[PDB]
């Protein structure tokens, strides 16, 4: 339980990139792979 | 959080883990 161990000085810091931003990065990479292929990694899509 | 003493002296405080209702303000996760 998080609120049984947090009372001893332990604190869980939230990550910088949330799940939504990681999902957006994943969707962008998938769209670039499907539409462009390998061109969006070297230069323009 | 400070932009650096070389450019400004303004600072911002962040209380990591509270709801900021027992102490501009912007409630974050
Ligand atoms: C935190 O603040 C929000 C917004 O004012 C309030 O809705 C909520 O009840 C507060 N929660 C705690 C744990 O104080």
């Amino acid at each position: 339980l998080i609120c049984a161990q947090k009372f001893k000085g332990l604190t869980v810091l939230p990550p910088l990139l949330t799940d939504e931003m990681i999902a957006q990065y994943t969707s962008a990479l998938l769209a670039g792979t499907i539409t462009s292929g390998w061109t969006f990694g070297a230069g323009p899509a | 959080i400070t932009p650096g003493t070389n450019t400004s002296n303004q600072v911002a405080v962040l209380y990591q883990g509270v709801n900021c209702t027992e102490v501009n303000v912007f409630q974050t996760r």
